[PDB]
RNA sequence: UAAUUGCGAUAACGAACGAGACCUUAACCUACUAAAUAGUGGUGCUAGCAUUUGCUGGUUAUCCACUUCUUAGAGGGACUAUCGGUUUCAAGCCGAUGGAAGUUUGAGGCAAUAACAGGUCUGUGAUGCCCUUAGACGUUCUGGGCCGCACGCGCGCUACACUGACGGAGCCAGCGAGUCUAACCUUGGCCGAGAGGUCUUGGUAAUCUUGUGAAACUCCGUCGUGCUGGGGAUAGAGCAUUGUAAUUAUUGCUCUUCAACGAGGAAUUCCUAGUAAGCGCAAGUCAUCAGCUUGCGUUGAUUACGUCCCUGCCCUUUGUACACACC
RNA sequence: UGGAUGGAACGAAAAA
């Protein structure tokens, strides 16, 4: 017994919050993003990831830890709440893939042109059509600056 | 059924609606007569169309509009253009179009806005001025 | 407008719309100057006017010339507009508009 | 200004180069017929190819044409 | 910076307030219309408010040495027995004319 | 005690954050959704916002 | 449309309650210069005076001038809403005035020197020559003497 | 029996497509029904400074959400009123069906 | 031919009806008058004084005539005017309530106008015998 | 050409980004799909005036019919179309006709390479380093300050009156917002001069607030060139509302008090059509408080359709003792 | 078959 209009923005936040989330959970496991379905008696969300095995963890212990996560947190009933795991297809085609990976390597001493041509030439060899990538910061010097790697051509207008 | 035709005039914002059908020559705004149009200065300014092809015309035929929106001078405008609109549709679609031509070619060699809207809309305000394009004030020091 | 028609019918018993053009004739400046040179040191010289300027500068000096008079007055500016427009159509020297326009007239041709 | 870009130039072009036996001197029928010939992304560009290849045949019906 | 005392100083000179006037602010004549009529005034109307080709609140008052109240009941009576025709009665500007 | 949090927050600033950053200043309570204007900017997309005109 | 012509009674500028009203103005803005005299007020005695409002001052009959006076001096003995006088409850008696031109800078004055003799901010205010109101004051009121 | 179903979605194309098969499901049935009204479209907006400080030009910068509404009316036996709630369900698109 | 009150200006039908409705002088007087000033925007009280009253009814009563159903809502919504907030820019400010309250009531006593379902007033049987034979008397007045 | 936008020329050929292309929005559709949460006509019941048929209203389960006005979805429509001038005779430009629309139709959104030692550690559970960490620079509670005033400056709001003020009437918009573990937006009735109070009602919304009966505006009046019925700063007295709590008055209402200002010096801001300017309304902050901002509509001007003189910008040539680059 | 010169305008702390 909401208005149309609340309703809406309340399930837009209800997209961010999970979004939010599994971005901050599932990155080891190479998460792509999350879809929400909902119908009359469930509500679903599909988890788009690469080590989907991961995900579920054994006998899915992980996944049915996530359910209860949501399920206790957002006020749902069992039963209303489900969450299915599914392997992304095009890996290389999704930039919050690569920028996690990139994250990763930089994270386990990977030099930075090494780690960004690896990246850009994966991308490449994936099939894509443009590709870009921007590092900023401090880079063996105190004085900031930042660095382009690109192969391929894209737009911006 | 009898004879009758239904047209519009617009402006700004304002709409009119304009019922016309086979009568004995009474002319009605929203339920009272022509002759009451408010302004006491745009009084002609709506005669225009009962006196640029003379009253004879509207013998036979009776004329109810129904204005809203706008303000005092784009309704007027509206209920103008409704009966000139709302003629000519009858004079199509019942009479020969001889008289048609006549009365189409007096309108627009008098004024075009009889039978054409009028194509100047409103100009979006914008951020940094109270206007469309007016800016609030540089002050450099 | 209504009034001041009004105004003009019952003095001056000709058309006033005759009234008002003539006035218009009579008060549009026929030479004006403005700045000429080549570089630092320009100068005011004199030009001649465009007949559509001739009638856009007769009708402000009008106008302005009703707005200013009944301006603090109890003449209302109906009827001060007809009196500048009856002065100018008649020709009088006492009607601001011709006070600017042959002003401008003197400057140029002294300045020619 | 009413200048026409270079996609819209070599296109007509293209059409002109391998469509001469076809669409005529009207724009409404080359219109009609430029969707059905080629694929354009929206209409104002497919109406601008259309304007402008009719251009080029009205050019074409007083001698030749450079290129 | 200003020195603690320059600041101090300038304060003191603007408090030389009294306010700066750019202006002139000549005076004028004042006039002092009557206000309530009397015989020799009203005769003055009825003899000669004929021979104007225009009278209004205005111009009886110009002329006149009579207020906009007095005028304009005054053409309110004049014109009730008829001697200026009504040609247009709007408020806020009254035009009348000599009848002949 | 008693008094750790006594003064009463229903209205006001203080009564209200965003459910983010927890920010007092600059909230957007409109739709009553409850977001400072910065962070919404960075999750707009994913809410659903867009720029058209 | 009617213009009659006069009578010789007509004065100009006369006295009352201290005060040198005008003459030859409509008898309800005269009043007005009555110090602590407004319009409400001045056109309320004059209909509970049973005056028309139209006369000019000056053009006035005397015996009903002293009536208009009883009325305003104690307003509430005919029938005046007792919402219209501007001193309500005041300090001691605690029953309603309405003070008038003289009494006015009085009133205003014997406050001032309540709240300077109890020590109430507002009175320090008033000796300092300061605004009471609460208004800002750093770039209003530059010239104020 | 006098059904309404109300769609809220926010994407116009499934949208239509809710529209459309639920119509076309009743047609096929054979139906009387009252065609899908189109409610007009609310659009949700928001205004902020581009800036998270407060200094640099004042730029200003809005945000939309575009609703689309649409309601149809229904006489319908109960076995099949069941069976639309059943189907054509299918993400960002709100439906809500109500007798009475 | 048949007439209306729609089928006569503004401004001539109120001061006519207003007109009559004075030597009769039986409508009501709150009581309170002269004294109010007929909303909080206003800066005087009307110039008048001599009634107005009756000018209200008049007009309350063509505008009952006009529309359907009206309530002092709307009438304080429609009297009001733009009031001048000092040195603050002007705003809109609905009338006073008390003075069309107590002129429907009056409408009432004389039957002009009663209540109607779904709220407010409605204009009455031998009401409008009254406004429609006004606009009849005001319009044949040319003669 | 608005455009390294094109015609072309050519030790260059072939490409990419930006511009353009693109998307949203405002204008045309008596053509497609329809619509008691939008209308219209007719038919019933019914009210008033004339009667001779008629005119203007009211009326939910009286039905019937339609989609012009309103709403959208899919589409169409303008591409400078046709004609006449003008140029290697090309890209183009000008005028006219037709047309809802002929300055890329109007307005935006997105918007390249390289930079600034521009701003923000007070947006972040983003942060390196430094400091402190229990009589803490953590957190919490009470009371003050952020407004404090001899002065200087910036963005604005009121006005210096008659193209006006005041009082009665007349009577017209658009963009929007609205309550669940709740008190929102309020119609209607009653009390009160007013602010406001009280009893009910609809709405989670094209249906209810709301036709947001807005304001400026018109029509009759009073005033009358008088720091005046202009102007409402300052101040006194009383009545309410919001909020635990208003005292250096939160705001509203009533009465009284009635100051500068007579068009503003050097200087300086914005702007080419529904645009400037006038006029209000909705939303943001919000327990209460707009003189602010973001949008919306109502009334609607004058003056260019040009130039590089002032202030600057793009391209080419040239000089340079400059390179943190005329500061 | 052409044609204009044309006023005034000082300075910017050290290192990167
Ligand atoms: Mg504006
Ligand atoms: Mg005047
Ligand atoms: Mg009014
Ligand atoms: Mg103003
Ligand atoms: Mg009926
Ligand atoms: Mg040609
Ligand atoms: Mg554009
Ligand atoms: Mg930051
Ligand atoms: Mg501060
Ligand atoms: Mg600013
Ligand atoms: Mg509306
Ligand atoms: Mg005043
Ligand atoms: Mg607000
Ligand atoms: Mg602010
Ligand atoms: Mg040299
Ligand atoms: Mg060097
Ligand atoms: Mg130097
Ligand atoms: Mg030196
Ligand atoms: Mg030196
Ligand atoms: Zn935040």
């Amino acid at each position: 017994l909401i208005s149309k209009k609340r309703k809406l923005v309340a399930d837009g936040v209800f997209y961010a919050e999970l979004n939010e989330f599994f971005t901050r959970e599932l990155a080891e496991e190479g998460y792509s993003g999350v879809e929400v379905r909902v119908t009359p008696t469930k509500t679903e969300v599909i988890i788009r990831a690469t080590r989907t095995q991961d995900v579920l963890g054994e006998n899915g212990r992980r996944i049915n830890e996530l359910t209860l996560l949501v399920q206790k947190r957002f006020k749902y009933a069992p039963g209303t709440i489900v969450l299915y795991a599914e392997r992304v297809q095009d890996r290389g085609l999704s930039a919050v893939a690569q920028a996690e990976s990139m994250k990763f390597k930089l994270l386990n001493g990977l030099a930075i042109r090494r780690a960004a041509y690896g990246v850009v030439r994966y991308v490449m060899e994936s099939g894509a059509k443009g590709c870009e990538v921007v590092v900023s910061g401090k880079l063996r010097a105190a004085r900031a600056k930042a660095m382009k790697f690109a192969d391929g051509f894209l737009i911006h207008s | 059924a009898v004879p009758s035709v239904q047209t519009f005039g617009k402006k700004k914002s304002a709409t009119a609606v304009a019922h016309v059908k086979a009568g004995k020559g009474l002319i009605k705004v929203n339920g009272s007569p022509i002759t009451l149009v408010e302004p006491e200065i745009l009084r002609f300014k709506v005669y225009e169309p009962l006196l640029l092809v003379g009253l004879d015309k509207f013998s036979n035929i009776d004329i109810r509009v129904r204005v809203t929106g706008g303000g005092h001078v784009s309704q007027v405008y509206a209920i103008r253009q409704a009966i000139a609109k709302g003629l000519v549709a009858y004079h199509q679609k019942y009479v020969d179009e001889q008289s048609k031509n006549e009365l189409k070619k007096a309108f627009t060699s008098y004024d075009r806005t009889l039978l054409i809207a009028d194509s100047r809309r409103p100009e979006p305000k914008k951020f940094g001025g109270k206007g469309a394009r007016s800016r609030f004030q540089k002050s450099y020091r | 407008i209504k009034h001041t028609l009004d105004i003009i019918n019952v003095l001056t018993d000709q058309n006033p719309i005759q009234v008002v053009v003539d006035a218009i004739t009579n008060t549009g400046p026929r030479e004006d100057t403005t700045r000429v040179g080549g570089g630092g040191a320009a100068r005011r010289q004199a030009v001649d006017v465009s007949p559509l300027r001739r009638v856009n500068q007769a009708i402000a000096l009008l106008t302005i010339g009703a707005r200013e008079a009944a301006f603090r007055n109890i003449k209302t500016i109906a009827e001060t507009l007809a009196e500048e427009l009856i002065n100018a159509a008649k020709g009088s020297s006492t009607s601001y508009a011709i006070k600017k326009k042959d002003e401008l007239e003197r400057v140029a041709k002294s300045n020619r | 200004g009413r200048v026409r870009t270079k996609t819209v130039k070599r296109a007509s072009k293209a059409l002109i180069e391998r469509y001469y036996p076809k669409l005529t001197l009207d724009f409404q029928t080359n219109k009609r017929l430029c969707d059905e010939i080629a694929t354009i992304q929206s209409k104002r560009l497919r109406n601008k190819i259309a304007g402008y290849t009719t251009h080029l045949m009205k050019r074409i019906q007083k001698g030749p044409v450079r290129g | 910076q200003l020195s603690k005392a320059a600041k101090a100083a300038a304060a003191l000179a603007g408090g030389k307030k009294s306010k700066k006037k750019w202006s002139k602010k000549s005076m004028k004549d004042r006039a002092q219309h009557a206000v309530i009529l009397d015989q020799e005034k009203y005769d003055r109307i009825l003899k000669e408010v004929p021979t104007y080709r225009y009278v209004s609140v205005s111009v009886l008052v110009d002329r006149l040495k009579i207020g906009g109240s007095l005028a304009r009941i005054a053409l309110r009576h004049l014109e009730k027995e008829g001697i200026i025709k009504p040609i247009s009665k709007h408020s806020k500007q009254a035009i009348y004319t000599r009848a002949t | 005690e008693n008094v750790w949090f006594s003064h009463p927050r229903r209205y006001g600033k203080g009564s209200r954050q965003c459910r983010v950053c927890s920010s007092h200043t600059g909230l957007i309570r409109k739709y009553g959704l409850n977001i400072c204007r910065q962070c919404f900017r960075e999750k707009a997309n994913d809410i659903g916002f867009n720029k058209f005109r | 449309s009617l213009v009659v012509q006069e009578q010789g009674s007509f004065q100009h500028i006369l006295r009352l309650l201290n005060t040198n009203v005008d003459g030859n103005i409509k008898i309800v803005y005269a009043l007005t210069t009555i110090k602590g005299v407004g319009r409400r007020y001045s056109n309320l005695v004059c209909k509970k005076a049973d005056v028309d409002l139209h006369k000019r001052a000056g053009e006035l009959t005397q015996e009903e001038l002293e009536r208009i006076v009883q009325i305003m001096q104690n307003p509430t003995h005919y029938k005046i809403p007792a919402w219209f006088l501007n001193r309500q409850n005041d300090i001691t008696d605690g029953k309603d005035y309405h003070t008038l031109a003289n009494n006015v800078e009085s009133k205003l004055r014997d406050d001032l020197e309540r709240l300077k003799k109890i020590r109430a901010h507002r009175g320090i205010r008033h000796f300092w020559g300061l605004r009471v109101r609460g208004q800002h004051t750093k770039t209003t009121g530059r010239r104020r003497a | 029996i006098k059904i309404r179903i109300t769609l809220t979605s926010t994407k116009v194309k499934q949208l239509e497509n809710v529209s459309s098969n639920i119509v076309k499901n009743a047609e096929q049935h054979n139906l009387v029904k009252k065609g899908p009204v189109r409610l007009p479209t609310k659009v949700l907006k928001i205004s902020t400074r581009k800036t998270p400080n407060g200094e640099g030009s004042k730029t200003w910068e809005t945000y939309e959400m575009r609703i689309h509404k649409r309601y149809i009316d229904l006489e319908a036996p109960v076995q099949i009123v069941k069976r639309i709630t059943q189907i054509t369900i299918e993400p960002g698109v709100d439906v809500e069906v109500v007798v009475a | 031919p048949g007439v209306s009150v729609r089928d006569v200006a503004a401004q001539d039908f109120i001061n006519a009806y207003a007109s009559f409705l004075q030597r009769q002088g039986k409508l009501e007087v709150p009581g309170y008058v002269d004294i109010v000033k007929t909303s909080s925007g206003n800066e005087m009280p009307p110039q008048d004084a001599e009634g107005w009253f009756y000018k209200r009814a008049a007009s309350v009563a063509r505008h009952i005539y006009m529309r359907k159903q009206v309530g002092v809502g709307k009438l304080n919504k429609l009297y009001g005017g733009a009031k001048s907030r000092g040195v603050r820019p002007y705003k809109h400010i609905d009338a006073s309530g008390s003075i069309n309250r107590k002129v429907l009531q009056a409408l009432e006593k004389i039957g002009i106008v009663e209540i109607s379902p779904k709220g407010g007033r409605r204009i009455s049987e031998n009401g409008q015998r009254d406004l429609d034979r006004i606009a009849a008397q005001t319009l044949e007045e040319d003669e």
